[PDB]
DNA sequence: AAAAAAAAAAAAAAAAAAAAAAATTTTTTTTTTTTTTTTTTTTT
């Protein structure tokens, strides 16, 4: 006689009151105003703030946090009442409730079994994301021994058939045909995340667990992000996970076996309905946010800007000496190496990719190489770029086999499709890849990144799946000279051992010679020792890391023109550069250096967020290249 | 009993019927009442006669030992009582035989007894569940391969090295069933490893209407710990041997890979299904251990990071003894001589190894932008195959916690970093870590470092430079931690330091790698006659044959308490030291200085400060750093 | 190594009472029912009964429901409410106690047979009209008159079946007792690896290896006095089993105790199942005596006391009493080595006026003789005066209808109205009264039936 | 599927009683070729059928 | 002559083809036993 879950229904009542009576500081019912928007299609969840829950009613908040799994469909039906009473939605549509701003936090090591079935939030790095699918939630079946339809059987993260046919005189437990049209599904994406690098124990592999994303919180996560998740920890049934027998269910009916049909062996197990109970933790993400959000939300991003950050980046753009200021903020630790500071900053801003009418994809990224004597802050610059920017992947030399370097393949464990696992270039897409010990990359993969640099794209066809993955990343390379030490009496192409096309593709080359000059030596010693003595202070990044990072994200979408005067200056200055080439530089000048100079001029216009590249930018870009290219010093 | 429920005990296993036979439990002579009263008697009467105040910390020795433990339990609120099987053996033998031979029932009798005593005392405290005894320090099973099947389901203690720990495995405990007709609910506790499903509703009486609801049933934890036995009695020509451990509930994740542990647990033999799906099982039984107690304490090794982090580890008298040792004048040399007594008069080398054991100051850098900064010391020992560099590496590998050892090209980059393997126990492509990752927060002792081919030597640059490590392959795309300290032992070209060759060519290693290192000791042969005679007498005495404890305590206290910060005098001394080092480095025949060598001087100054328990790095520290970094590399000569 | 399959083994049990404990309490009832008073000296009635019967080769006992209730009230209630399985427990208890009492039996009877525990009550019966549906599968007690008793056919209690391909056997299945069928299994369970399986319906009933027991399908009828005025008599089948076969015969007036039941032959007047009573108990409506009769021989006036006591109510005719006592004792038969038969019966005739107590005296003699039949000269109502052989149409068996002269063999026939009897009867008795053998030679067969009666004839 | 005698005995033949007689089968040669499209016949961008 | 790079070999893991493995009572027919009816042959 339809026994009622008293606490869950009281939670439905109190939460319906919360929805229809909690009002913002302005005084209006904020969640009424939010429920207004679920009338639209492609929208079936409200996003209720857990802090609002706490403020309105602490008792209900603790009850939900301690009984989240049992109350969840009840809260969903409370929302269904709250929206159907006002607006005239389709009756069949389902709804969901998404929590965020939860006070407590936990770790993937803390997600122990006691946290099963109750709300919890974690942080993670989204490894990979399987495709969207429709998942069956409530099935309608037909019993193939009396053709009676069994209605609305729940799926507990497994294809569940009705436990017995609803007709009393028919004990069908086997032959059921799913009536697909009558059943209702939920949109569903499975994603894999792993422990953040901060939370690793000693000698520990990063654990990884699978997180299920039900409707409307489905494509929000993406591979490579740093996302906080909030939701239940559930258990999804597993089978044949172990070769040792474990916990097994079976009916408690005391039946025996008659002679010739004795309930032994396979017949016996099928008769009793024996089944192993092997489970696995599978987080059930109710909501997903970036763990380090960029904003509290060019014209669209500008609208997303809050007023304070908007005026901040505005006065940033209006600032003069922003050039050296950005240098200092990016590299407070570094002393000297101003050319590397400038080149790497321009690399972060990037150029403007373009494409011809015929279809030739003109490069827009600008790859930089640092080559020098040992212990000259090369790996340090790459680490600075890594730790600074998002979409800043890092790898070093022979630590990355090609498959993980660019792309790999796996089959969808659920469906027939294949998931194209994202390699370093992909995770660095539309960003930076910092490659260290670039000279010590095998030919088999240095050619791969060369293909990426030529085409901004790699097409993988392997193990039964073909695809054309885009990778518009920019490469910052570190290259040790041959012999360990650079030799200024030799050309660059014989100091290092890169392939000639790779060296051609590389946009900027910086030479860092470890000469022994004692004023500089005093400077460096004072600098680093000052840092170690005064770790926390002794940094004067005039703009905070978040400030300049937001400035980069906002500046990126401005695409400079090239005015006619600047074009005249460009051509005449490249002519002067060729006159220099015509003594000799350690790496000769070609039309690729013209391409490099125009791309750097574009990137300086990008730094100042202009819509026109001016002779100021052109002059500075030429100066950068001219000082980068050095005269080989024969005695 | 104060309305405090007795908790499930997955470690003991599926409960048996508990049948009683009149002559005890069937086939096992325990006499549950006799066991309970004997255990109460032990728990009050036992005063450890020969014990030490160093061992028992914060415990009034003459007062009842385990009752003071119960008092610690009451004040703290952790319902675990770590009982010692050697204490039990000393007090009475038959009780110990009961515990060793029939743990599966003897444990809940002990828990009943301890709860009886606990609420005989303290009838007002609050506990999250009843008290759980945990025996340990059984008779050490020397070689687990010698475990006959006559020792099945007994209690054993083994010592090993944790190589792997699985993800959390749930374990059903209260199958929560719900009718699909009337929604009536019920709960079935795990009967004997099985869930007797109700098969008929108790309110509408429909048959087979009750469906198991998974994530409304309460669960427990379970983690598969893959350990390799490190016995103290290895027979002839027997390879080493992994073993499987299962740790339940609060014991999960309390041991990380690379941790050498003494695990005390009940032995188990289990069938194995022939296929994954069929129910036939091979007559041969695989075995494993269910784990009651982790013990990360050993006399021959330094205090692990957990014991560093814990506070109540040293008595007041012991910390004061450490303070006056710091006040001793020549403590640096005292500890240096204390290290490795069986090696003769390598005072500079042992001072360097001591500085390595101390480490430096792990400095936070997160908002600086600099990235992680290596706070550890890397040492190279260069010499022909007559010196005792291999002996030093062997000794340090034995003495350290989280030690790993490698020799020559008996390795590879893949097997040093990580690989993907089908675990035989779960049939899953799990990830496994190599030596560099295993010795994460300890020491990696590399031997025959010259014969290390380019692929498997190029990975050491990552470790020595960043303290991180990258494995970007088809297996996983991640970034592990490897904060190890490298203790390398290299040989010159043609296995002899001939005089007519400068140092860098005689060593013949990459110059960038020698820059990575932080001390480089060249064990040339001193031809001195008196040294020759003293060495000879020392070795013959080594045949005709400070304390490790005080050494451990001092080092662990220095790690726990004092993190040195630079003093302005030391900063000026360092700047002067580095410019002087570069000035002598004009002649590049020797190993030229670098800003990396400045950082090495920083770290060695911090290590000397920690030797003094300075808390402030000073000119004395910096000068010793310079002198050591010069005598090492022999830049005078 | 995989060439064998040794059997399972198990052990004795070390450690609403369960059916095993009810088995134990039935065992206690039999083993400890003490009937003899301490004044009278004690005896274990059922232990002695099991011992004696099992030694004789009887394999049954008679347990009174009153004794069961006295020793254990709950057992009596259990058998009244759910007789079947509790009767099974009781039979198992009888088997075990039998084994205990005659444990060191000599060789030649090593196997222990089952025991049939018949039960008899003293509670007054219900009525066949009162056997409504609610009293079904409970033990009921009923009176009646049997009218038709079929032949004892062999029904199987335990069987064995062989597989036609693999030739392995399912020895000693148990057949559920009653008129309960048994569907054969449809799968050979004996699985041999790497070989095709035995066919779909592999099993054939090995007839050599079964355990079979008799059974008789009787017809009971409502007692004619018990029938109401306007009503046809009710009937009920009965299924007599293993020692209730031949314990009764048609015409006998009996009281039964049994399980009102249904015929269970598959799931093949909707919902009706033809019903019967699996009968458990039947009743049919010394040295001291020998010493009394030896004294009666020793008396002086034995002749006189018998003569007076055979006609205490019949005035006069003391000589008539004398001769009728001589009759009731009869003479003695002799069979000389010639091979002939000399009649021993004494034949008396009373040719009397219609006033005297001829018919009353005959009624006395038929009551007072052991085997007495009072018939007219023209037989009695639907009962001939002399035997008649008939050849059946269908089975062509010899159905002998028995008259007075053959029904009352070794006794007295009181032939009232000897002066009127059919000529065929007269010709029969002509030699049935001096040869005592009635010869009938029909187209089927010759027979010489034995009519060894004595004729007390009365006529006007 | 079923033996067709009507004379197997008083009982009948089982279900699926027939086993192929291998020796009494008269057989032939066969070969599964993998024919691929003519290389000059294949159009430009496609793959060989 | 020894180091670095490339090619081949060995061994583990995965995807599809095709031969094996498993499940599997109920309804209709019809012979035989029994009774019943009309007739002829025989007896009173
Ligand atoms: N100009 C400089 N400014 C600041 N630090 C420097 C400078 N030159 C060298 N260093 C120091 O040298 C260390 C190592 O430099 P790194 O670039 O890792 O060497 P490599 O280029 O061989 O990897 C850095 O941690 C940094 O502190
Ligand atoms: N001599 C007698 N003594 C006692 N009762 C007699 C006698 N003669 C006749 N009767 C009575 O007369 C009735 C008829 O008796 P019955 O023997 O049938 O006479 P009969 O033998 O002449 O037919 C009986 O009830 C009986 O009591
Ligand atoms: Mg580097
Ligand atoms: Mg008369
Ligand atoms: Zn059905
Ligand atoms: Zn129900
Ligand atoms: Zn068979």
């Amino acid at each position: 006689l339809e026994v009622r879950d008293e606490v869950a229904e009281k939670c439905q009542k109190l939460f319906l009151d919360f929805l229809e009576e909690f009002q913002s500081s302005d005084g209006e019912i904020k969640y009424l105003q939010l429920a207004e928007e679920l009338i639209r299609p492609e929208r079936n969840t409200l996003v209720v703030s857990f802090v609002d829950l706490e403020q309105f009613n602490q008792q209900l908040s603790t009850t939900i946090q301690e009984e989240f799994y049992r109350v969840y469909p009840y809260l969903c039906r409370a929302l269904k009442t709250f929206v159907k009473d006002r607006k005239e939605i389709p009756l069949a549509k389902d709804f969901y409730v998404a929590f965020q701003d939860l006070p407590t936090r936990h770790k993937i090591r803390e997600l122990t079994s006691s946290r099963i079935g109750l709300l919890t939030r974690i942080s993670g790095q989204v490894v990979r994301t399987h495709p969207v699918h429709p998942e069956l939630v409530s099935g309608t079946f037909l019993c193939l021994d009396c053709q009676t339809v069994i209605r609305d059987v729940e799926q507990q993260f497994k294809y569940t058939q009705p436990n017995i046919c609803r007709n009393p005189v028919c004990a069908n437990r086997r032959r059921f045909l799913l009536d697909t049209n009558k059943s209702r599904f939920v949109d569903f994406q499975k994603v894999r995340i792993q422990e953040t690098q901060a939370e690793l124990p000693r000698g520990s592999i990063p654990r990884s667990l699978e997180v299920i994303l039900r409707a409307e919180a489905v494509e929000s996560a993406q591979a490579g992000d740093k996302c906080d998740f909030t939701g239940t920890l559930i258990v999804v049934p597993d089978v044949s996970k172990l070769s040792t027998p474990g916990a097994r269910a079976e009916t408690n009916s005391r039946v025996s076996g008659v002679d010739g049909y004795e309930t032994e062996g396979i017949r016996g197990l099928r008769a009793l309905g024996v089944r192993d109970l092997s489970y696995r933790l599978v987080f059930l993400a109710c909501c997903v946010a970036p763990t380090n959000p960029r904003f509290g939300g060019a014209e669209s991003i500008k609208n997303q800007m809050t007023v304070k950050e908007w005026e901040k980046v505005f006065e940033m753009s209006q600032d003069k000496n922003l050039y050296h200021n950005l240098c200092t903020s990016l590299f407070p630790t570094i002393h000297g190496n101003d050319e590397v500071k400038r080149g790497v900053l321009l690399m972060l801003f990037g150029g403007v990719p373009k494409t011809t009418g015929e279809g030739t994809s003109l490069r827009g990224d600008i790859n930089v190489c640092i080559v020098g004597d040992p212990s000259t802050a090369k790996s340090q610059f790459l680490k600075h770029v890594e730790e600074f920017s998002p979409r800043a992947v890092y790898t070093s030399g022979k630590a990355s086999s090609a498959a993980g370097l660019t792309a790999a393949v796996v089959r969808d464990e659920e469906s027939h499709e294949f998931v194209i696992e994202a390699g370093a270039l992909m995770l660095a897409d539309n960003g930076v890849c910092c490659i260290d010990e670039f000279d010590k990359m095998d030919v088999r993969d240095q050619v791969a990144i060369h293909e990426a640099m030529e085409q901004q794209t790699i097409s993988i066809t392997k193990a039964g799946v073909k695809a054309t993955l885009n990778a518009r990343t920019s490469i910052l390379a570190a290259a040790n000279p041959i012999s360990g030490h650079y030799d200024r009496s030799k050309s660059l192409k014989q100091n290092i051992n890169l392939s000639a096309p790779i060296m051609s593709r590389f946009d900027l080359f910086f030479i860092l010679v470890d000469e022994c000059n004692e004023v500089t030596d005093y400077a460096i010693a004072r600098r680093i020792v000052d840092l170690h003595s005064r770790i926390e202070e002794s940094i004067d990044r005039v703009y905070s890391l978040d400030d300049i990072r937001r400035y980069l994200l906002f500046a990126r979408q401005f695409k400079p023109k090239i005015s006619k005067e600047s074009e005249d200056f460009i051509v005449e200055q490249y002519k002067h550069l060729r006159q220099r080439d015509g003594t000799k530089s350690s790496w000769r000048i070609t039309v690729r250096q013209l391409e490099s100079m125009i791309r750097l001029s574009e990137a300086m216009a990008r730094m100042h967020c202009c819509d026109e590249v001016q002779p100021k930018h052109v002059k500075e870009a030429f100066r950068l290249l001219n000082k980068s290219i050095i005269r080989v010093e024969t005695p | 009993v104060r309305g405090t429920p007795v908790r499930q005990r997955p470690d003991l296993g599926s409960a048996q019927k508990g049948l009683q036979v009149d002559l005890v439990i069937w086939g096992t002579d325990v006499n549950v009442a006799a066991c309970k009263e004997n255990f109460q008697r032990f728990l009050q009467r036992f005063i450890d006669p020969l014990a030490k105040e160093e061992e028992n910390v914060g415990i009034d020795i003459t007062e009842p030992l385990y009752m003071q433990r119960l008092g610690e339990i009451n004040v703290i609120g952790e319902p675990f009582l770590n009982v010692n099987c050697e204490h039990i053996k000393s007090f009475d033998k038959n009780l110990y035989r009961q515990l060793i031979s029939y743990p599966q029932e003897v444990i809940p009798t002990f828990d009943m007894a301890v709860n009886e005593i606990f609420f005989d005392r303290y009838p007002d405290s609050i506990l999250e569940h009843q008290i759980q005894v945990r025996p340990f320090n059984a008779l050490k099973t020397k070689n687990m391969r010698n475990l006959n099947p006559e020792d099945i389901d007994q209690l054993i203690t083994i010592s090993g090295m944790v190589i792997r720990t699985s993800q959390l495995i749930p374990e059903m405990q209260e199958a929560f069933f719900q009718c699909q007709v009337c929604a009536h609910t019920t709960r079935v506790e795990m009967d004997r490893g099985r869930i007797a499903e109700p098969s008929v509703c108790g309110r509408c009486h429909t048959t087979h209407s009750m469906a198991l609801i998974h994530n409304r049933s309460l669960f427990s934890d379970k983690q598969m710990i893959k350990l390799q036995e490190s016995p103290e009695d290895m027979p002839a020509g027997q390879t080493p041997h992994t073993v499987i451990l299962f740790a339940h509930n609060d014991l999960v994740d309390k041991v990380q890979p690379g941790d050498r542990v003494n695990v005390t647990g009940i032995y188990r033999a289990v069938p194995i299904r022939v296929n994954p799906r069929v129910s036939n099982v091979k007559s041969v039984y695989k075995t494993h251990i269910d784990v009651i107690h982790y013990r990360k304490t050993d006399a021959k090794r330094l205090h692990g990071l957990d014991e560093e982090a814990e506070q109540k580890l040293f008595s007041e008298k012991r910390v004061e003894l450490l303070k006056e040792l710091s006040r001793k004048p020549d403590i640096y040399e005292r500890l240096a001589s204390a290290l490795a007594p069986s090696i003769y008069e390598h005072e500079d080398i042992k001072k360097g190894i001591l500085l390595q054991l101390f480490g430096g100051t792990r400095k936070d850098f997160s908002h600086t932008g600099r990235g992680k900064f290596r706070a550890e010391i890397n040492i190279l020992l260069c010499g022909d195959p007559g010196t005792s560099k291999s002996q030093l590496l062997q000794y340090v590998y034995n003495l350290v916690p989280r030690g790993q050892y490698t020799s020559g090209k008996g390795s590879s980059a893949v097997g040093l970093t990580a690989y993907v393997m089908k675990d035989p126990e779960t049939r899953q492509l799990v990830l496994q870590t190599g030596a560099l990752v295993l010795s994460d927060n300890g020491i990696c002792c590399i031997d025959e470092f010259d014969k290390m081919n380019e692929s498997t030597r190029s990975v050491l640059h990552e470790v020595m430079e960043q303290q991180t490590l990258s494995i970007a392959k088809a297996g996983i795309i991640c970034q592990l931690n490897a904060r190890t300290s490298v203790l390398a032992a290299a040989n010159p070209i043609e296995s002899q330091w001939n005089p007519k060759k400068t140092t860098i060519e005689n060593i013949q290693l990459p110059h960038t790698l020698l820059s990575r290192f932080d001390l480089i000791f060249l064990m040339l042969d001193p031809q001195d006659e008196a040294y020759d005679r003293r060495l000879a007498h020392h070795l013959v005495a080594l045949y005709y044959q400070l304390d490790m404890a005080v050494l451990k305590d001092y080092i662990a206290y220095a790690h726990s308490t004092i993190m040195p910060r630079l003093s302005e005098e030391a900063s000026q001394a360092l700047i002067e030291a580095y410019v002087d080092m570069r000035k002598i480095g004009s002649s590049r025949g020797m190993v030229s200085a670098y800003p990396r060598q400045l950082e090495s001087l920083i770290r060695l100054a911090e290590a000397h400060a920690k030797v003094r328990l300075s808390n402030k790095v000073e000119a004395i520290d910096v000068e010793e750093a310079k002198r050591l970094h010069r005598e090492a590399l022999k830049q005078s000569a | 190594s995989g060439f064998d399959d040794p059997g399972i083994f198990y052990s004795d049990s070390f450690g609403q009472a369960r059916k095993s404990q009810l088995q134990r309490r039935f065992k206690e009832f039999l083993r400890q029912y003490r009937v003899g008073t301490d004044r009278t000296g004690f005896t274990f009635k059922y232990r002695d009964e099991l011992k004696r019967h099992y030694n004789l080769g009887e394999y049954w006992i008679e347990v009174e429901m009153e004794d069961l209730a006295s020793f254990d009230e709950d057992l009596a209630d259990y058998l009244y409410k759910q007789p079947a399985e509790h009767l099974q427990l009781l039979e198992e208890a009888a088997k075990e106690v039998a084994d205990e009492v005659t444990r060191p039996r000599p060789s030649g009877e090593e196997v222990l047979q089952d025991i049939q525990v018949m039960l008899k009550s003293d509670a007054s019966p219900s009525s066949i009209r009162s056997l409504k549906s609610d009293m079904m599968s409970h033990l009921v007690k009923i009176p009646g008159i049997i009218i038709a008793a079929s032949a004892v056919r062999a029904k199987a209690t335990r069987i064995s079946i062989q597989c036609r391909s693999c030739r392995n056997t399912l020895t000693n299945i148990a057949m559920r007792p009653g008129l309960e069928g048994y569907a054969l299994p449809r799968k050979c369970n004996t699985d041999q690896a790497g070989r095709p399986k035995c066919p779909l319906d592999p099993y054939f009933i090995m007839p050599d290896k079964c355990k079979c027991v008799d059974f008789q399908t009787l017809k009971l009828q409502e007692l004619p006095d018990a029938v109401p005025h306007g009503e046809m008599p009710r009937h009920m089948q009965l299924y007599c089993d293993r020692y209730l076969c031949d314990k009764v015969v048609p015409g006998n007036r009996v009281t039964i105790m049994g399980i009102y039941s249904i015929k269970k032959f598959g799931l093949t007047g909707v919902g009706i199942r033809s019903s019967y009573i699996r009968v458990l108990g039947i009743q049919v409506d010394s040295p001291q005596e020998e010493e009394e009769f030896r004294r009666l021989a020793a008396l002086p006036n034995v002749y006189e006391v018998i003569s007076k006591s055979i006609a205490p109510s019949i005035f006069g005719g003391t000589d008539m009493k004398k001769a009728i006592a001589c009759l009731l004792f009869g003479g003695s038969r002799k069979r000389l080595p010639d091979g002939l038969t000399r009649r021993g019966d004494i034949n008396l005739l009373m040719l009397g006026d219609p006033g005297t107590a001829k018919s009353q005296l005959l009624k006395f003699v038929e009551k007072c003789s052991p085997i007495g039949v009072y018939t007219s000269g023209k037989g009695s109502s639907a009962a001939g005066l002399t035997a008649s052989v008939m050849r059946d149409p269908s089975s062509r068996n010899f159905i002998m209808e028995g008259g007075a002269m053959v029904l009352a063999d070794g006794g007295v026939v009181c032939i009232d109205e000897f002066d009127k009897m059919r000529e065929d009867d007269r010709v029969a008795i002509h030699e049935a009264m001096e040869q005592q053998t009635i010869s009938i030679a029909k187209a089927g067969i010759t027979t010489t039936l034995n009519s060894r009666c004595s004729v007390l004839a009365a006529a006007n």
